[PDB]
């Protein structure tokens, strides 16, 4: 889904790339904020990493917290084949799920994850 | 405006507004004619005059068959169910597992030529159940009302070369039990009564962890004992008629079919996966669709894939509370994506490439 | 060669040679092990050294339990009592309703694995008494030392959707009348005298035809009275409880049963027929078994079932002479057919097919 | 309001309200209908025009036998006797030992259909006898005009199986010495005559220690002579056939019955109970009715079950002052406490359960 | 059971089939004496009806006589239950007692039947 | 008899629970009191004994005056039945008589028991 400005900033460079389901819409969390996530939500992270080639390699994690309403949870696993056929297809998929995401995906937050009650009300 | 949501089965439709968490209008999709009145009928007031009319189902299977009654169905959506111009809203609507790239063509045609759509899409059932259970791979057991289907989907797409069908839903399950009620000395067979037997199947009805055990414990005591008040007066109790009738899509010899049963086809489906994925599949069994709310149903389905996958796989069976509607609601998140703008079929787009543009790549 | 006839019931091993109009070896089915002597007992025996065994029965309400002692007890069976070579005989075996599909395999298994008979059958007990009685079509009312049936049968085949089961036999009858007489300060509860607590059951007690009346005849006289000499030397004598002790079959909560009587399921198995065979049914109430040897059992059947069915209904009770042994009969005749030739299961199709092939279409 | 208490027995019937002390009205259970006069009678109306109507007796040997007759009687005890309206109060009534539950349930239905009570209850005559002699366990020995029973009692509740019953009662005492009187050139049986029988019976007949020591001593003097004033005149005198009327209870055989005695039934009631409440049993002989109130009884009684249990058995034989009102008063009391408010069964849930919930559990 | 061959032969054409069970065995009656059973016997009849269209139907009946042996009624029970699974349980099975025999099993012997005594020894 | 207020309370706790029959009901006795009986009157008394592994037992004992009114005696053999009853049937029932107390009831009470003349009047 080429025509989101989302989507055209997506994975240029190597990182941690977190955005948030906000009603039907993908919206980018700041990144000083990486980390924290309202267990109320539902999110899509894109971690790329570039190779010694300078080649750069896609893995999609979209995260549930255990209080996320349907709306949200389904609009972040399609976000996540949508992000992934923009990246032609190249991105591994995650489903994370709160309190027990894998080890790989924990190991991207250094001072580890911070659950915090709330969040965005639901798209319906 | 605002987009419309159309998930046509093989006996309900289910129509609503595209950001809706719920089908606004849910009909039988069933087609009345004149066999004097001279008009015809859709739906419920088509059951209403059965004696003045023949009745036809649309949809066999899953599949399309009639686009002359399908044509009135959507007409009767449109029109009198939500109440809409056609030519005002976007729809996107649904088709089942294996659909003959003829129907996809046939039903973009209509929606353009016919009703005059500005715009339209066509969606896999499966796939959008398994998007509403927050998740883009495992394999979906999808059983409705005529058909059953074992979809196993991978990073957002079907995997078309390992689905699996079976023609054995809830309407078997109806005539079924239809069949052993009346060896027993009642009858419907009629409107009213068979809406009764569908009704006590849907209140009454389980699927035995242990089909022997459950057997050899109904015929032991009356604590598998259930009552049903019929709309008359008479008060008819069950018991292994209770799990006798689900038992079927595990065996479906009950009703003389060779066929396999859902467990076996679940796991086949799995075994014509690529080696690599059949993880992921196994941890994400979704269960969909009206005939999949039997109480005991997941319970069931783990056991039976558990004595057949390896000692060491993690199998999880998925039974989201309202999937008697996950394929529609799966439709209405879809279609109220702010990135779904730009995916949607125009007339344009169609007006200059044809109903062949309704394929993908 | 000639054929072998094993019946296996919760309580007496029943065995003997096809063609015979009674079953030669008749013992019980127990198994003693030391609890020094090191051996293990089988039957008679085993009871003679209760003071050093801990007896155990290998079925459990018709049911095998214990594949182990089970074993012992049908090599004690060949050697022993028949004293034949296994490996030299076909052998048609019994088997109670409701026998788990896992049961009648494992069964087959040790018999051509274990024993290396050259070939084997396995038949269900209710058919075989039916059959004894000369019928096709009838309900068995099956009743011996640990379980009770009821078995609708119709041209030749069982109905197990209608088969009903109850808990409660011949062993129960005995353990209440024991408690009946050791309130009354008596003892038994060791051997001699437990086998004295049989005798005077299968001697003195008979079902009432109605309960309170003669509930009223015997505390109204003594013409009901009866004396029993026991070993020793005293004479009990027992009025009421020679029908107390059989009211149980009617009246569970005797003994503290929430069940409903064998008149009730035995109509409660008719009414899960198809109402077109019921007359068939209703007509041909077949008694099996030693717990239907009371006298006057038959009758109170047949009043019960009448409050019971449509006051048109013509109800019949059969109460064959010798019922004791009705299922070893009806194997013995079977088994000597000369269309039985082909029917049997070889050891060649059992190596070549597995334990599965004991099963039917 | 307040309940009222009714005890029916095969001679008399008691009643009155709870919460007094002794029952407001005494008349006998007997109804005349026209054998011109065209109404039907009861009690002593119904006597006195003997002449005209036929007397039937509702209750034979405590039971009732004739509902429309009984109907009666309760309608002239309502009415003629109590004077109140039975839609208005609660009403205890009594039964036999051994009632059947179908006399149980059709007197619930036509207290409630037929009189309208507002609530109701039926409790056992031996029970509230005992209550009214202040235990809980013990044995009684109830005789009236009509049957006479045992009735062994355990922490408030009877034992039926271990009831015993004889047929032989006071009306069955006053013809025997109506007879004697006869053969020694007399005659009655009418009215005021038959009616004079029964009197000299109520005030000269006792029973002997040792019956034939009495014997000898009326034989050797007319120490236990008596004489009675007959109404016309004559003055009539009696000696052994004081004692040899009531002697009919202890053996039978005077009268051509094969049964063991009061004395014998006592002991056999007493030895079909478990062993260990026997001691309660014997130190706690209640006598209960009219036909228990001759002089020496008790010491008799005393007797005979000393010559019959081990010697080491501490025997008595209790004799309450007002045992001919035992059973009602009994009742008054029951009905009469705090806790009694909800023991009844109203109309409520009469209207909604049936006749059936007048059974316990 | 196949392979006998009375079942062979059985009901391939309309008309009336008579067999005697004679020592576990079924042994064919002599057509010219089809209606006269021997009281001490066990028979089963087959009636084959020839429909309009050329198909058949058939009605399965056992006789016993009131001085059979049990072994001989068992085994006429046996055979008419495996005569009828040979015919793939198109027959419909009827129990007949000798004095009262059905109408409809009367009617298939035009100058009634007759009761011998006598007949086969028992297998035991 | 559950909805009595006393019978609520009945065998809640180890120790003596005395009530005294007043007019067809039953009135509890002041615990200070336990020990004193009216011989005009009938009494219902109840022990409660726990066990080590904290269950309870219960014994039943109705006393008797040799001058209470049938009514009241009437009355403590019919309470003593319902408490037993609404104690499952678990109680063990036992009739006292002035003057002639089995040892365990006598037991009951460490400085003896006191029979003192009069008491409440009968309740017909
Ligand atoms: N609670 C329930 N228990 C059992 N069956 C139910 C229940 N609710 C609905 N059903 C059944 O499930 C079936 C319906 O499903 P759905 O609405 O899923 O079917 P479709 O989409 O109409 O059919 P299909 O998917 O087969 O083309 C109905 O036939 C109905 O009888
Ligand atoms: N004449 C009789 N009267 C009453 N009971 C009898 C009589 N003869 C035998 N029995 C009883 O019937 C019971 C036995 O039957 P059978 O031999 O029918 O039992 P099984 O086959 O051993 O048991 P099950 O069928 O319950 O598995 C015995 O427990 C025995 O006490
Ligand atoms: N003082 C007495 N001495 C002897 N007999 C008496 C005396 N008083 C009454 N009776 C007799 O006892 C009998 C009555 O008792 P009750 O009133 O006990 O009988 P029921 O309740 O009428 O009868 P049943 O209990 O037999 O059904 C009468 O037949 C009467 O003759
Ligand atoms: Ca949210
Ligand atoms: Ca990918
Ligand atoms: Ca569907
Ligand atoms: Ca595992
Ligand atoms: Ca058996
Ligand atoms: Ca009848
Ligand atoms: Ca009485
Ligand atoms: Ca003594
Ligand atoms: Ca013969
Ligand atoms: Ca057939
Ligand atoms: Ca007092
Ligand atoms: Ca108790």
């Amino acid at each position: 889904v080429v025509e989101h400005p989302e989507f055209l900033k997506a994975g240029k460079e190597p990182g941690l790339q977190i955005w948030r389901v906000e009603k039907f819409d993908l919206v980018p969390v700041p990144t000083n904020l990486y980390g924290d996530f309202f267990t109320g939500d539902a999110y899509v992270i894109l971690k790329t990493v570039q190779l010694r080639n300078g080649n750069l390699q896609y893995d999609l994690h979209y995260w549930l917290g255990n209080e996320c309403s349907q709306d949200e949870s389904g609009a972040a696993a399609i976000f996540t084949v949508q992000l992934d056929d923009y990246l032609n297809g190249r991105a591994v998929q995650h489903r994370e799920v709160q309190g027990f995401e894998s080890a790989t995906f924990l190991g991207y937050f250094k001072s580890g994850l911070k659950y915090k009650k709330g969040g965005v009300a639901s798209g319906f | 405006t605002t987009a419309l949501v159309c998930d046509n089965g093989s006996g309900l439709v289910k129509a609503g507004f595209a950001g809706d968490d719920a089908p606004r209008a849910v009909f039988p999709s069933i087609v009345g004619r004149p066999r004097g009145q001279k008009d015809s009928y859709v739906g419920d007031e088509a059951q209403s005059k059965r004696g003045i009319l023949t009745l036809k189902y649309p949809i066999e299977h899953g599949i399309i068959t009639n686009w002359d009654d399908m044509e009135k169905i959507w007409h009767h959506t449109f029109y009198n169910e939500l109440r809409v111009a056609p030519e005002e809203h976007p729809t996107l609507l649904t088709e089942a597992p294996l659909n003959p790239k003829a129907n996809r063509e046939k039903m973009t045609q209509i929606m353009f030529e016919t009703f005059n759509v500005p715009a339209m899409y066509v969606a896999i059932q499966a796939v959008l159940s398994l998007y509403a259970s927050g998740r883009t791979t495992g394999i979906v057991l999808d059983s409705g009302d005529g058909v059953t289907h074992n979809v196993p989907i991978y990073e957002g797409y079907a995997l078309p070369h390992a689905i699996m069908r079976l023609d054995l839903a809830g309407r078997d399950l109806t005539d079924y039990l239809m069949k052993i009620l009346t060896e027993r000395g009642y009858s419907f067979v009629t409107t009213a009564e068979r809406e009764i037997v569908r009704d006590i199947k849907e209140k009454l009805c389980y699927v035995a962890l242990d089909f022997e055990n459950e057997m050899a414990t109904a015929a032991s005591s009356s604590s598998l004992e259930k009552s049903y008040e019929l709309p008359d007066g008479q008060v008819i109790t069950i018991g292994n008629e209770r799990f006798r009738c689900p038992e079927t899509l595990f065996q479906p010899s009950f009703i003389g079919m060779e066929s396999a049963g859902i467990h076996e086809t679940t796991y086949n489906s799995i075994m014509k996966c690529d080696i690599d994925i059949r993880k992921d599949l196994y941890a994400n069994n979704v269960m969909s669709g009206g005939t999949t709310m039997y109480p005991g149903i997941a319970d069931r389905m783990q056991k039976e894939i558990t004595a057949l996958a390896p000692s060491t796989m993690k199998i999880k069976i998925i039974a989201p509370p309202e999937r008697k509607y996950s394929v529609w609601i799966g439709g209405s998140i879809l279609a109220s994506l702010s990135t779904f703008q730009q995916m949607w079929i125009t007339k344009q787009e169609y007006d200059e490439a044809g109903p062949s543009i309704v394929h993908r790549k």
